[PDB]
């Protein structure tokens, strides 16, 4: 019972090349079949979408991957722009073999997809973070393809204003990839957040936007920061932690400052009031540019009581401090806040994201967990216990307990052995000691009755580095014996990059080799056949940070302290000719008052270039149909296909 | 020099350049970060390099943003000294026009300053510039170490008095389109100033399961009558399939498999065409008008899909032509075999009802004519249509018919532009006839009239196609809905009308011109608002 194998992400994107995967089986290997794969549009009479591609492949080797290319001027032609209710397309492989040999009703078989104008990555940039009305804003663009290489098309440069208005608007087409402009700002316009919106121009909804903001200010001579002795407050009853704070102030040339810093109290609540205190305003004299302020606990018992709170009704406030530091013989002074400070009961958190769902029987489930500080760096060496309750239908609930402690990047990795025939699984993790925090989820076992599964376990438990070699093993479950050969595919960034087969043994280790291509997360989803029902499990693998890899280096002549009117050469490297477009801000705009939005850096890029990912949640699912819509990716063999897509996003 | 942000340049990389700046004459620590576009490689940032730039010596200045002109002005250089000995310097701000400095003139003020100290001096300079006034300080040091500085900040002064907002908030329309803001005549203003003048416009901008339907897609087979049962209701799911873009929730195979069966279809009616192309019940049998009516409506339908001969229709046409009688009337040579597919023909009146069908089926055949030839085929068959919509207006007037033959009287007489009052009447004699979303389980002689009371008045959408295009929904819901075959064919040609005249977008644009004579000349602007807001 051979049948035909349709692949292809289940979002494409107009303007890019599509990768579409066709796959036979079955196959008594003495025949070689030959078809094309295209677009067509039903509601317009099903006219050939975009041009046509064929892969007349044979049964010695039945993988082949098509780059199959959907150019604008047939989706125009097409009349995809004139459709009434959602942008859904359909994907259609043509080939005789089909309905002679196999008898189907039809020569063809498809899919539903969904297409989206927004292609491509837009950076955005401007002169300065922080601006004051009557002065002149500069900016740039970057185009960039999917491939994040420089591109040539149109885009339109709009400028938006503080009451989501436009102001001003452009239209340019940059043979060089990088566009300059200048925009000047009115002398009346009241202090508030604006945006730059850029799109290309042949797209709709490809716009990327950055934000800079606009207020009455002059700039500072020296910033003051707050830094708490410890980020948390444990306000659980009967023990109460002291809080302690250090006053640090700064000139922006480093040098230190002397004066007296003014401390006042509050509380804040959720939605943001501020109810401040009366008698605990501490007036200090620094030293060296730094204080140290503490309170014991009697005076911040006294304060709740006369403001009568109760200290039990510390569960979500946000302890509030505001500096009001003079420099003296100066006379100026500015101020500093502290918002982020909450009472918790717990000094950690648990992080229950990357572990999977929908539990596999007969593989040793694997549960993965962060452990991090409230508002700090992931912490290490913490001791974490879990108490697994296996559901069995046919006996008492087992309970089986394992702990572990961290390992160093605040991430867990402890394998749990799950017997057969299980009803769910209900487990609790805590992590703490004391005061641990919990966090407790269940899972339901997969309906019975069905095929054989498949489970995919990964060695190392560490995200690899750019460059090595990943490996992964796989087995199957259950009576099923039946099938030859594993195969198994890459997704990324909703594209099929790469495609093989793999035989059956014992022991089935597949290696796969990272590269810049497969970053910063990619895909991994394998199937088998028990006959004719498909059967498939999908692992989610991410990928360290890296660095880049058209390598620019900068570097000034040391760290010299160089004086005003001299000169510095500067200094730096590229793996490739290239274009470097540098920039000269001074830092004492950030001390300027503002929610200090950072700079573009490559964790923007990164998440921006994974912007484009289908597939949401960890993986794995109940049947093969769930997993393959999970891992984002459209699946159609002639008997089962996959539904659409219901919106973009997840 | 005291910018923010300088270095704002592009320049290619060949591995190795060395460029040289010039520091600007400021205290901070200055940050650069650059961006590398590469053709090959790709994007890279740089990682952010801090450049300090320090004078061990030096005085700070801070000029308030704003200072009201005539108003008192306190001004405070302040010395900072990180030196290891204690240092005794002259300050004196350098004599300006256009400002009274409180000594009046450049006179000097003595003060020491201990090492890592700071120590002010206090100044009260009034300014009495008009615009802006250039300010530089000198700090002179001592032979002991002859260490100085001098920094120059030009002072901006804002006009006299306190700045004033006028609004005036309207409403636009397509009546009461023009309309004039009066001019400027507040008796506060002040004879020099700015005047500076926005406009701020905001646009203000404001189905049945295919399933059930799919399973209409039947191969056609049969004798002559069996397979008008199979190909109607084919074409009809395929229109309303193809019109309302469910096929995407379908099985993406089945839209092939239809047009399959559509194509296999026409062929297995084709090879029943007479010498007349009149497509009998039987070729032995005798033709029948409505048949090929039928035939004619269903043909120009499927021929924008099927690469059919347009000629060979039009003689069918022709013949169709042939059977008009004098006052325009169409009567039947023989009557169909079986009556259950003409559902609401049969009744007190036929005739009215069969003329009705003829004119529709007609207008579906204007399409299919070739726009080069057959021009007295084409003045004939309008001159025919032109007689029939004179006889059904008529019996129109004279009423007392029923409630299908009048609901397909006003179609037909909608759909060929009838003469206004033809029209006017008709429509009032279905609105009085139409019973109160409750409008006409149903036979199928309700939803007939239901159908095409909705495609006159979709013809003719204002809180009324909605609602009975609500009843006729629920009625299709119904399992097995559309029992007869005509019902179904014009039930799913109403929801697909009904469908694309309820999602429709227009351009919604709201462009506005602004002109006026100024003393300075006359000027006019435009505001594209077709799609967000524009100032
Ligand atoms: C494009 O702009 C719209 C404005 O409503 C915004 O919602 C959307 O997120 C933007 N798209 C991006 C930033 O990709
Ligand atoms: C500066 O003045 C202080 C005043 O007590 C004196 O002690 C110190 O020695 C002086 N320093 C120099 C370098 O003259």
């Amino acid at each position: 019972k051979p049948r035909l194998l349709l692949f292809s992400p289940s979002v494409v994107h107009l303007g890019v090349p599509l990768s579409v995967g066709v796959q036979l089986q079955d196959v008594p290997r003495g025949q070689v079949v030959k078809g094309s794969v295209f677009l067509r549009n039903p509601s317009r009479n099903n006219v050939p979408c975009s041009p046509k591609v064929d892969f007349t492949l044979s049964s010695e080797r039945d993988f082949a991957l098509l780059s199959l290319q959907v150019p604008l001027k047939d989706a125009k032609s097409c009349g995809l722009h004139q459709l009434l209710r959602g942008p859904e397309v359909q994907l259609v492989a043509h080939s005789p073999w089909l309905k002679d040999s196999l008898s189907r009703t039809t020569n063809i078989q498809g899919i539903n997809l969904l297409f989206s104008s927004r292609r491509g990555h837009l950076f955005l940039q401007t002169d300065q973070p922080i601006y004051n009305p009557g002065q002149r804003v500069r900016y740039r663009v970057f185009a960039l393809d999917q491939k994040m290489r420089p591109s040539t098309d149109t885009i339109t440069v709009m400028v938006e204003n503080s009451h989501g208005l436009r102001v001003r608007k452009k239209e340019v087409y940059m043979p060089s990839s990088i566009f300059q402009d200048d925009f000047v700002i009115p002398d009346i316009s009241e202090p508030g957040t604006w945006k730059i919106s850029a799109r290309f121009s042949d797209g709709l909804e490809s716009n990327s936007s950055t934000q800079f903001e606009v207020k009455k200010y002059v700039l500072p001579n020296f910033e003051v920061k707050i830094t708490p002795g410890k980020p948390y407050i444990l306000t659980v009853p009967g023990h109460l932690d002291e809080m302690q704070l250090d006053i640090q102030a700064r000139y922006i040339y480093g040098k230190p400052v002397q004066g007296v810093a003014y401390v006042r109290f509050g509380l804040l609540d959720e939605d943001g009031k501020k109810t401040f205190f009366r008698g605990l305003e501490s007036q200090t004299k620094l030293v060296n540019g730094q204080s140290h302020i503490s309170l014991s606990k009697a005076e911040f018992q006294d304060a709740l009581e006369k403001l009568n709170m109760g200290i039990t009704d510390l569960q979500g406030l946000r302890l509030y401090v505001a500096a009001a530091i003079i420099e003296s013989p100066g006379g100026e002074m500015e101020e500093a806040e502290l918002t982020s400070w909450y009472f918790v009961s717990s000094p950690f958190s648990l992080d229950l994201s990357k572990t999977k769902r929908h539990l596999v029987p007969g593989a040793p489930f694997l549960l993965q967990a962060l452990v991090r500080e409230m508002s700090g760096s992931p912490a290490s060496g913490i001791p974490v216990k879990v108490s697994a309750t296996v559901s069995s239908p046919g006996s008492v609930p087992e309970v089986q307990d394992i702990q572990q402690n961290t390992d160093g990047s605040g991430q867990v990795s402890i394998p749990i052995i799950i017997p057969q025939t299980i009803s769910e699984l209900q487990l609790s993790v805590s992590a703490g000691s004391p005061h641990p925090a919990i966090a407790r989820l269940t899972v339901a076992a997969p309906p019975s009755g069905g095929p054989g599964f498949l489970s995919i376990e990964r060695p190392d438990s560490r995200p690899p580095r750019v460059g090595d070699t990943l490996n992964l093993n796989l087995r199957a479950v259950g009576s099923g014996a039946t099938f030859s050969h594993y195969y198994y595919m890459i997704l990324s960034r909703g594209q099929i990059v790469f495609m093989n087969r793999e035989p059956k043994r014992t022991l089935t280790s597949v290696s796969v080799f990272v590269d810049h291509h497969l970053a910063p997360s990619f895909y991994f989803v394998a199937f088998y056949y028990h006959g004719d029902h498909p059967v498939a499990n999908s692992l989610r693998v991410d990928v360290q940070a890296g660095a880049c890899e058209g390598k620019l280096e900068l570097s000034v002549d040391g760290a010299k302290q160089y004086r005003n009117g001299e000169s510095v050469k500067l200094h730096l490297e590229t793996d490739s000719l290239a274009l470097v477009a540098l920039g000269a801000l001074d830092t004492a705009l950030y001390a300027a008052g503002s929610k200090s939005h950072k700079p573009l850096n490559m964790g923007k890029v990164f998440e921006a270039m994974n912007s484009y990912d289908l597939g949401c949640g960890p993986g794995g699912g109940d049947s093969a149909l769930q997993v393959f819509q999970a891992a984002g990716l459209a699946f159609s063999d002639g008997d089962q296909w996959t539904l659409s897509r219901k919106r973009l996003s997840c | 020099f005291f910018p923010e942000n300088w270095l704002w340049r592009v320049e290619t990389v060949d591995r190795f350049q060395i460029l040289t700046l010039w520091l600007p004459d400021s205290l901070t620590t200055w940050e650069i970060h650059g961006l590398s576009l590469s053709k090959t490689k790709g994007l890279c940032v740089a990682t952010p390099v801090q450049l300090r730039v320090f004078r061990e010596f030096h005085l700070h200045l801070r000029l308030p943003m704003s200072v009201r002109r005539f108003e008192q002005l306190e001004l405070r250089p302040v010395l900072y000294n990180y030196l290891d000995k204690n240092l005794t310097v002259s300050v004196h701000v350098s004599p300006v026009e256009g400002l009274c400095l409180a000594g009046g003139g450049g006179l000097a003020q003595q003060v020491l300053v201990p090492a890592g100290s700071a120590r002010p001096v206090a100044f009260s300079v009034v300014p009495t510039a008009a615009a802006a006034v250039s300010l530089k300080v000198v700090a002179r040091g001592s032979f002991e170490f002859p260490v100085g500085d001098a920094v120059s900040k030009v002072l901006q002064i804002e006009k006299e008095g306190a700045i004033h907002r006028e609004e005036l908030v309207y409403e636009l329309n397509p009546r009461g389109r023009t309309l004039e803001i009066p001019g400027n005549s507040d008796p506060n203003m002040i004879p020099d100033g700015d005047f500076n003048s926005y406009v701020r416009v905001t646009a203000s901008d404001p189905a049945l399961s295919p399933g059930g339907v799919a399973s209409l897609l039947r191969l056609p087979r049969g004798c002559g009558e069996q397979t008008m049962i199979y190909l109607a209701p084919t074409l009809a799911a395929s229109r309303y399939l193809d019109k309302t873009e469910q096929w995407s929730t379908l099985p993406p195979e089945t839209k092939d498999h239809a047009v399959d069966l559509i194509q296999k279809g026409y062929m297995r009616i084709q090879q029943f065409r007479k010498a007349d192309g009149s497509y009998a019940a039987w070729l032995s049998r005798d033709s029948s008008t409505w048949l090929t009516a039928f035939v004619l409506k269903v043909l120009s339908l499927a021929q924008e899909q099927v690469g059919g001969s347009p000629e060979k229709l039009q003689e069918t046409s022709n013949w169709l032509l042939s059977q008009q009688q004098a006052d325009g009337s169409f009567q039947d040579p023989c009557p169909v075999l079986d009556r259950s597919m003409q559902g609401g023909l049969v009744g007190n009146d036929e005739t009215v009802a069969l003329t009705a069908f003829v004119t529709i089926a007609l207008h579906h055949g204007l399409a299919v004519f070739q726009d080069e030839g057959a021009e007295p085929l084409k003045q004939r068959v309008e001159a025919s249509i032109s007689k029939a919509n004179s006889f059904l207006g008529e019996k129109a007037s004279a009423g007392l018919l029923g409630a299908h033959a009048a609901a397909i009287t006003a179609y037909a007489l909608s759909l060929t532009k009838a003469p206004v009052d033809l029209l006017g009447v008709a429509h009032n004699n279905l609105m009085a006839m139409a019973q109160e979303n409750l409008y006409w389980q149903a036979p199928a002689l309700w939803i007939e009239t239901t159908a095409y009371a909705l495609l006159h008045l979709l013809l003719h959408k204002a809180e009324m196609a909605d609602q009975a295009s609500a009843w006729l929904t629920r009625q299709g819901s119904f399992q097995g809905g559309f029992r007869s075959t005509q019902d179904t064919v014009i039930a799913l040609d109403a929801l697909s009308a009904y469908w694309i005249a309820s999602h429709t977008t227009e351009e919604r644009g709201l462009n506005v011109t602004l002109s006026s004579t100024g003393r300075n000349g006359f000027k006019s602007h435009a505001l594209q608002l077709n799609n967000l807001e524009e100032e």
